[PDB]
């Protein structure tokens, strides 16, 4: 009887909360191509005449 | 006159600020940036006689603070390489007489 409705409230309380989620992600860095060059004298020459 | 006076020794000698790309992996805009900064750095330092080693200390400091970490660059009279690099981080261009200068970006 001392327990009343305005001497007692009740209220309800809950923190918004984000949803989990899983995901994957693979970082593969730029391909690496093998080069061959060769320069001589001549070939040097002969592009620059 | 003209190609039949021209000798090597007189072509070699009537031009030396003269420049010339023969491969180019690398893209068009960063060809620019590089190819101010080899031909300006290599003059500086060319000295009385051309320190090969002098060049190349140049060259590396400056391409390591301009684009990335482990970057590579080696120049001679004549030479044969192979050379893993990655994709468009390659130029090779020779300057007038007996210098060939390949930087790359490992």
């Amino acid at each position: 009887t001392l327990r009343n409705k305005f001497n007692y409230n009740t209220r309800e309380c809950q923190t918004i909360n984000p949803s989990i989620r899983e995901r994957g992600v693979s970082t593969e860095p730029p391909p690496s191509d093998t080069i061959c060059g060769n320069i001589t004298q001549w070939e040097i020459f002969d592009a620059y005449y | 006159k003209a190609v039949t006076d021209m000798d090597i020794n007189e072509l070699r000698k009537l031009m030396i600020g003269k420049a010339i790309i023969n491969s180019s992996d690398m893209q068009g805009d960063l060809l620019q940036e590089a190819q101010d900064v080899i031909q300006s750095g290599i003059e500086n330092n060319s000295a009385p006689v051309l320190n090969i080693e002098a060049a190349c200390k140049y060259i590396k400091e400056n391409l390591d603070k301009k684009f990335g970490p482990t970057w590579q660059c080696i120049i001679g009279e004549g030479y044969a390489y192979d050379v893993t690099v990655q994709n468009n981080t390659l130029l090779f261009m020779f300057y007038n007489g007996n210098l060939a200068v390949l930087i790359f970006k490992s």
